[PDB]
């Protein structure tokens, strides 16, 4: 098609970018190549792309992201589409100083000589380390090799060049060293409604175990990955989101905040965003 | 005003009901009374004239704040009576009568009324083969002898719908009913029935121009 | 002879039909009356006859009715005192029925005074202005209450049990001693939960595990105690004991007629809708603070130390 | 003016704050029969209450709309007087007389408080008639909207969450979550429901007899036997009576419990409520604010003996049913409301949504 | 003084039609048990010593399986007499044969051999003896009822009957049945007869436990024409009198006709009967004893449950039953040894002993009886009957109304293959 190869070039033109971020870059290429004049036949070229980019990907985050922007797009006839434009390009420049905002509100949180306990990479996570790490931090790393994909080894290659101890541990040891973490921070893929993560398969683990020992568990996340989705258990979550599964849910019981572009959040305070939003 | 109160002076072997016999205070002095003592500031009273005009004149004497006593025809009884007065009627109707010594405390059969919006409420004390169910307070089936050519009638879909009646034969009515409105436009649509004591049987609670407004129950009290 | 076996015959009938004896303490007296002519009025010359005809008609005993396993656990109390009997003269015949005989005696009289025994340790459980809350009837716990009551001011909260509402009669029985009683629907357990000091309750059959088979609806008393960190206290005496583990058994808990809990009267629905009426229900171990028993107070997690002293492991089967 | 009604029976000690009241002994027997004090509507209305005859908090609070209409549209102003305060003046001793009959609803409180607020905002230079049929065409929107309209949007988010074969356990009677499971088995799913209930009440066998008319296969049991039928029910479904503003969820005696066993049981609990019954108010237990109805209601007629026949000759028993309890917010998974799925703990957010902020 | 009773085990009322040709209807498992099983469990459970069984038709199968029986064991408290005549072919026939030879002696427990109850009659029968102590033994039987619902499938329309009692003295006062009567009648000389309540009751279940005293064999052999029980207490209204008890906690009803039958059993199956459950086993037999499951599973012992068979509710399953897999049973008894084929489905079907079914046959309320055969691709419509080693050939559909059998002029089938006629 013309999507499909584009998003497959911009994850080959940027191998340090995420998938949400590539995904609303080809769904607004689209939109401003098209040149799609019409008030309701411009919602189903929209979808069309939507369907087709989650279809090649199975992330809850490029879903989300593509929902919530075409929301955005669509709360914005022939100026219609000359402001929404506009509105797409400064939600696009929003987009990229999410990640910096959520660096700087974050690395606070880290009290130095602590334990820093991860599961498999993330670009989030990463950066918040390398904001801590440049405010003069000292800290221990141990991470968790996520077995499927070893995204693991990834980060801790990835941490090692960060001039920091990192330990990457064995998917099932986080039970073993858990006393030995003082925190939890994990990049989620999706927030749910109740302020619940659909991450990685062993978050769930990572936050039972943190309950298991008062250990707080720290969650950072951009606010395009806010997902409208309330899973009562693990089948609960959609399946196509799944794939063995892929990723698994974890409730914001076991969640201690949030760090978002939108501030530090009680898990709470996710579903007030989302209903403020109005889905 | 959620009650228009009404009495019937016309009878209906050995008293005259309307006019000659008073222990104490006249005949309807007690009705009277009983209306004045809850609220009913005004009340109206249907005067016989069949007695050559010898009751309203004798009747405006009790110190009463203020009444209306309609006169009426030549000879004509109570469900012509309320024909009469339907046009001067414009809520519910709580209809007695001359013939009324009693103590009740019409709270309850006005509660009973009132909380389970009947079509009827009826006063009673122990020839009428008269059957309510369980509770006691809903009537089920009501019939005189007289009435009755055949031995007893009783349907079989009320008794799928109730399956227990209790049954009572002594059973003496107080004229004390509490008629709805739309109970008075089936009466006025309908000259054909007279004598609302016998008017009270073509009740048709059970599903056969003849509803005019949905239920039409009816419910009893049984006194002390 | 047919005495015998008429009366082994009318006992197990009135076991299998209704509950006869009412109280659970007489009919651990009955059954262990009936062992004791058994085992007087048979030809049985060596020890494992006599055990193994014991164990055959308890077979039969445990078949009339699962759910009551005090007549079971006597049964294997008695096939544990003839065991100790034999090792006593083997490690001896008229002898060794004369001593059975005794043991069963002694057995006996110990079986009586665990009433008394529990009632007595009642005091040091009980401070004044305490609010108790049980569920029930349970002879043994309102024994503890009225003995508790007469040095103590308390108030006890009866949770009836629905629908077959013994905890009336208890409020009452409590009430008459002028134990302050509050009675209500087991539906308010949860919501009064928070204003419980301890909760006292009876039970049917003590497993191994240190689970306890306790009339229905007790399992979410246990759960709210746990919930609030209430303590919960079984007053149980030791003939209740079952070496029986959960779930290595069947029949666990005892199905009545659904008429208790929805009536006949309601009609056609009574063929659409699957009524279930279970009188018994499962308390994990995890929820019980202590077990009070004629001996004294022990932890739940020293009732296997407690069969161990009690049941043969070989006769956990019968 | 209306008298203050006996409290009948020994109150808990904990709970002497509240007033407990006798169906029998009403509280209409010194009234005028013409009632003048209180409106004929408002005084059918409160015995109606006080009778039980209306149980659920959407047929109340209909009623009570209903009551309203009949009030206003019979109120006529006196001279040199204006509608805004003379009429919100005169519905207080109509909002006591019920409340003495029995304590008001939230849903009660709610519509009795929105239509202060409707009343105060009608203009001074508005005529009279006009003015009224404007309230009552008011209400006749809050109510449409608020009941059916909600009801619809709820049936909807929650069929979107009931899936095939599973097992759902209901307590007591909900004209919400019966008209849930009704819509969802209309539309194409195919599930069984567990009908769990509680004495003396035994308001279950209402949504037992409304699921065997729509067919759907179900199942009964009293509340103490839960622990037992939790192990195969997959969804727990409740309705609430009131949701308040730090998520806890305010409705008959018997949710609490069934949360806290269904947590155990790992099972997920769903509340269905819509958003004019959350409450700005908030409590903590049971004890603070509840309502305790007739005490005879206990007694079991098991037969011939029945226990607590006599139990007032016993000085020191003590009855008590309640009819309110609250689940703590962390008990309870999710809320449905016209808005959709929510946490309890974003209820006071809607709250803010629903305060025109 | 002791109890006794009176056992009629032979309902004269020709009604099942073909089935009680082949054995007995008081023979017929109900699930896996005879009825007159459950009326001797019933009668040694409510406290009779000695019962006489009286067996007409078939009465030598009827003696041979009681003899066997638990209740004929000399250690048994229930005493039975067997008695054996093919002379009497009516209730009434069968009361005066009793007083001619003065069996009974005081409060006999009159009661058919086809009920299934559990009721306690001892309130009953103490009130029975009260009555007759203060009154000058004029009341002469106690009819007990149980408190019903129109609606209740066990209140069937053949059998309903409706009743004018009085509310002090429960005394019967009027008594009829309204099969197929949109109207009723009550004369009115009732009030005349008792002047403190009458009270009409719709709501009774009729169970057939009626407790009477010797005076009712004499007034039986007073009036020949008396030949049943209904009748007994038309005549007897209209002239001693009757008594009444209500129970409203226990179970009691007779299966009269195939429609009572599927009722009961599903009441039974349902533990409504309790005590009398299977899981109970309170015939003293070894091949029916069962371990009940949830959801009222009575899964036998040695049934071979196939692999993702499915047993939803109230199913029962006899010892020695093979079911196949992927098989669907729902509200439904299977006798013992029984073999049923895969993806079979069936619903509120009792099949009785040794029915074989093949793979795909969809049998829905229907009664498949002892030895019972269906082949490949067989469909049996609501209330279809088989009967006695009768075989239905492969794609064949019964409709819902159809009796198949080996006896021509008592069914829609013949002696011949139930292929094609
Ligand atoms: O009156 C009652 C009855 O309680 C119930 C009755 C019925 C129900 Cl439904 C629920 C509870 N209970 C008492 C129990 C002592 C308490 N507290 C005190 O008397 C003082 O408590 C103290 C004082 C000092 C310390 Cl260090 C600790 C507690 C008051 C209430």
């Amino acid at each position: 098609k013309e999507l499909i190869e584009y998003f497959k070039s911009q994850m080959k033109e940027d191998p340090d970018m995420a998938s949400a971020v590539a995904a609303i870059r080809t769904l607004l290429e689209f939109l401003k190549r098209d040149k799609g004049e019409t008030i309701q036949g411009l919602r189903a070229n929209l979808t069309s792309a939507i369907e087709t980019l989650c279809g090649v990907d199975s992330s809850v985050a490029v879903s989300s992201g593509g929902e919530l922007f075409l929301r955005f797009i669509s709360l914005a006839y022939s100026k219609c589409k000359k402001i929404m434009i506009e509105r797409g390009e400064l939600f696009l420049r929003r987009i990229s100083l999410s990640r910096n905002k959520i660096a700087d509100l974050c690395h606070t949180f880290i009290k130095d000589g602590a334990t820093i306990l991860t599961h498999a990479y993330s670009r989030v996570v990463l950066r918040v380390l390398e904001a801590a790490v440049a405010a003069k931090k000292r800290f221990s790393v141990y991470v968790t090799e996520s077995q499927p994909d070893l995204s693991g080894k990834k980060m801790a290659k990835a941490l090692c060049h960060l001039n920091v101890p990192v330990t990457v541990v064995l998917d099932a040891a986080v039970g073993y060293i858990m006393e030995k973490a003082d925190l939890v921070i994990v990049g989620a893929e999706g927030v749910v409604e109740n302020g619940g993560i659909i991450n990685k398969i062993g978050t769930n683990q990572m936050a039972v175990c943190a309950k298991a020992q008062n250990k707080p568990f720290y969650v950072v996340a951009e606010s395009f990955k806010f997902v409208r989705l309330f899973p009562l258990n693990q089948q609960d979550v959609p399946d196509k989101f799944k794939y063995h599964p892929w990723v698994d849910y974890t409730a914001p019981s076991l969640i201690t905040l949030l760090f978002t572009d939108l501030g530090v959040l009680t898990p709470s305070a996710v579903s007030d965003e989302l209903i403020k939003l109005y889905l | 005003m959620e009650f228009q109160a009404v009495v019937m002076a016309v009878g209906g072997s050995s008293i005259p009901k309307p006019l000659l016999p008073v222990g104490n205070k006249p005949l309807i002095w007690y009705p009277l009374n009983l209306l004045e003592r809850v609220g009913f500031e005004e009340v109206i009273v249907v005067t016989t004239r069949d007695v050559q005009k010898a009751l309203c004149a004798e009747f405006k004497m009790k110190m009463k704040p203020d009444i209306v006593c309609i006169p009426d025809d030549a000879d004509m009884g109570t469900a012509d009576s309320l024909r009469y007065i339907y046009p001067k009627l414009k809520t519910d109707v709580l209809v007695l009568s001359c013939d009324l010594i009693t103590d009740v405390a019409l709270h309850e059969v006005v509660d009973l009324f009132r909380a389970y919006d009947a079509s009827l409420a009826m006063l009673m004390r122990k020839r009428d083969f008269i059957g309510v169910d369980s509770t006691g307070k809903r009537l089920l089936f009501m019939a005189n002898e007289a009435d009755l050519d055949e031995e007893l009638v009783i349907k079989g879909s009320i008794l799928q719908k109730h399956p227990r009646i209790r049954f009572h034969t002594g059973l003496v009515d107080a004229h004390l009913y509490c008629l709805k409105k739309y109970i008075v436009d089936f009466l006025m649509e309908n000259g054909s029935i007279t004598s609302i004591r016998s008017e009270l049987i073509p009740y048709l609670v059970r599903k056969q121009s003849a509803s005019s407004q949905s239920q039409v129950r009816c419910y009893v009290h049984i006194m002390k | 002879g047919s005495e015998l076996s008429e009366r082994i015959e009318s006992f197990v009938e009135t076991l299998k039909r209704g509950g006869g004896p009412r109280s659970s303490e007489e009919m651990a007296r009955e059954t262990l009356g009936l062992l004791r002519q058994i085992i007087t009025d048979h030809r049985w010359s060596n020890a494992g006859e006599l055990m193994e005809l014991i164990r055959r008609e308890g077979r039969r005993m445990t078949a009339a009715q699962p759910s009551e396993t005090t007549v079971g656990n006597m049964v294997r109390r008695v096939l544990k005192i003839i065991r100790e009997e034999y090792g006593r003269l083997h490690g001896h015949y008229a002898q060794l029925q004369s001593n059975i005989i005794e043991a069963i005696n002694e057995l006996l009289v110990e079986l009586e005074g665990t009433m008394e025994n529990i009632a007595a340790q009642a005091l040091e459980h009980i401070h004044s202005n305490e609010v108790i809350m049980t569920i029930g009837f349970s002879r043994t716990v309102e024994a503890f209450l009225k003995e508790a009551a007469r040095k103590r001011k308390f108030h006890v909260i009866v949770a009836e049990c629905a629908p077959f509402c013994q905890g009336h009669e208890m409020a009452v029985n409590l009430s008459k001693a002028g134990i302050e009683t509050t009675v209500m629907t087991d539906a308010a357990i949860f919501a009064v939960m928070s204003r419980v000091n301890k909760v006292i309750i009876g039970t049917k059959t003590i497993l191994a595990n240190g689970a306890l088979r306790a009339v229905t609806g007790t399992h979410t008393l246990a759960l709210a105690a746990k919930h609030h960190s209430t303590p919960l206290i079984v007053c149980a005496p030791m003939f209740k004991l079952s070496p029986q583990f959960p779930n290595e058994e069947d029949s666990f808990h005892k199905f009545v007629a659904p008429e208790e809990v929805l009536p006949f009267t309601e009609g056609d629905i009574l063929e659409k809708v699957s009524v279930h009426c279970p009188v018994f229900d499962y308390v994990p171990p995890e929820l019980i603070t202590l077990f009070i028993s004629n001996i004294g107070g022990n932890a739940p997690s020293y009732i296997y130390r407690l069969m161990s002293e009690l049941y043969h492991p070989d006769d956990h089967v019968l | 003016q209306v008298p203050t009604r006996k409290d009948y029976g020994s109150k808990v000690s904990l709970f002497s704050h509240l007033p407990q009241y006798s169906r029998q002994n009403s509280l209409t027997q010194f009234m005028s029969i013409p009632s003048s004090v209180i409106h004929p509507a408002m005084v059918r209305l409160g015995l109606q209450y006080s009778q039980g005859l209306v149980s659920g908090s959407n047929a109340r609070c209909i009623a009570l709309l209903r009551a309203l209409q009949q009030v206003i549209q019979d109120y006529t102003t006196p001279p040199n007087e204006e509608l805004s305060r003379d009429l919100v003046n005169k519905l207080k001793p109509y909002m006591s007389f019920l409340t003495q009959c029995r304590p008001l609803s939230a849903s009660m409180h709610n519509a009795i408080k929105f239509l202060n607020k409707e009343i105060t905002s009608v203009g001074s230079s508005k005529r009279e008639e006009e003015a009224k049929s404007e309230l009552r065409a008011a209400i006749d929107r809050y109510v449409q909207e608020k009941i059916v309209l909600a009801a619809q949007a709820i049936s909807r988010f929650a069929y979107q969450k009931i899936s095939n074969g599973d097992v759902i356990l209901v307590y007591g009677c909900s004209s919400l979550v019966s008209r849930i499971l009704q819509e969802a088995w209309t539309e194409g799913r195919r599930f069984r429901v567990v009908v769990v209930d509680s004495r003396p009440w035994l308001e279950g066998r209402h949504t037992l007899r409304s699921l065997v008319h729509a067919g759907v296969p179900a199942s009964y049991l009293l509340i103490p036997a839960a622990s037992y039928v939790l192990p195969e029910v997959s969804k727990v479904l409740l309705g609430a009576h009131a949701l308040l503003a730090n998520g806890s969820v305010m409705s008959r005696v018997g949710t609490a419990q069934l949360a806290l066993v269904a947590r155990a049981h790992n099972v997920p609990v769903l509340v269905c409520c819509e958003t004019y019954k959350f409450c700005e108010r908030v409590q903590t237990d049971a004890f603070v604010s509840n309502e305790l109805d007739d005490p005879d209601d206990l007694q079991c007629k098991r037969g011939e003996h029945v226990a607590l026949a006599n139990w007032q000759n016993h000085a020191s028993l003590r009855l008590l049913n309640l009819v309110y309890d609250v689940t703590p917010p962390e008990l309870v998974d999710l809320v449905i409301t016209e808005l959709g799925m929510i946490p309890c703990s974003s209820v006071p957010v809607v709250l803010r949504v629903k305060s025109s902020d | 003084p002791p109890l006794q009773a009176v056992l009629v085990a032979d309902s004269f009322d020709r009604r099942f039609f073909p089935i009680s040709k082949d054995q007995p209807r008081v023979l017929l498992p109900l699930a896996n048990v005879a009825l007159i099983d459950y009326t001797l469990e019933f009668l040694t459970a409510t406290g009779v010593q000695e019962t006489f069984v009286f067996c007409c038709w078939k009465a030598a199968q009827i003696k041979e399986h009681l003899l066997k029986s638990k209740w004929c064991r000399p250690t048994s408290l229930n005493v039975v007499r067997i008695i054996t005549s093919e002379l009497y072919r009516s209730l009434g026939d069968v009361l005066r044969d009793v007083d001619a030879k003065a069996l009974v002696r005081s409060d006999f427990l009159l009661v058919y051999g086809d009920v299934i109850s559990n009721i306690n009659i001892t309130r009953a029968l103490e009130e029975h003896r009260l009555r007759r102590k203060l009154e000058k033994n004029v009341s002469v039987m106690t009819m007990i009822f149980k408190e019903s619902s129109p609606s209740h499938p066990t209140r069937c329309h053949e059998d309903n009957v409706v009743v004018a009692v009085d509310s002090t003295t429960n005394r019967v006062l009027h008594f009829q049945k309204t099969q197929g009567l949109r109207r009723f009648a009550f004369p009115l000389s009732l009030f005349q007869g008792s002047s403190d309540g009458v009270e009409v009751r719709y709501d009774l279940l009729d169970c057939h436990i009626s407790i009477c005293s010797p005076q009712v064999a004499q007034l039986f052999t007073d009036n020949f024409d008396y030949q049943t029980r209904d009748d007994f207490v038309r005549g007897l209204l209209v002239n001693n009198q009757i008594h009444m008890h209500v129970t409203a906690k226990e179970y009691g009803a007779r299966v009269s006709n195939l429609h009572m039958y599927s009722a009961v059993c599903a009441d039974v199956i349902r533990r409504w009967v309790y005590p009398l459950t299977p899981e109970a086993n309170f015939t003293d037999s070894t091949t029916q004893s069962c371990t009940h499951s949830r959801h009222n599973i009575y899964r036998g012992p040695e049934v071979s449950l196939g692999h993702g068979s499915i047993l939803e509710e109230n199913v029962l399953l006899g010892s020695g039953t093979v079911i196949g897999s992927n098989c669907f049973i729902t509200n439904s008894v299977i006798g013992p040894g029984c073999h049923i084929g895969d993806n079979v489905v069936l619903d509120q079907t009792y099949l009785w002993q040794g029915v074989r079914v093949a793979a795909g046959a969809q049998i829905h309320q229907s009664l498949l009886c002892d030895n019972a055969e269906v082949k490949e691709r067989v469909t049996l419509k609501p209330r279809s009957v088989l009967t006695s080693q009768v075989v239905v050939g492969p794609n064949i559909t019964l409709p819902e109304g159809s009796v198949i059998s080996l006896h021509p002029p008592d069914a829609e089938e013949d002696e011949d293959d139930g292929e094609f006629s």
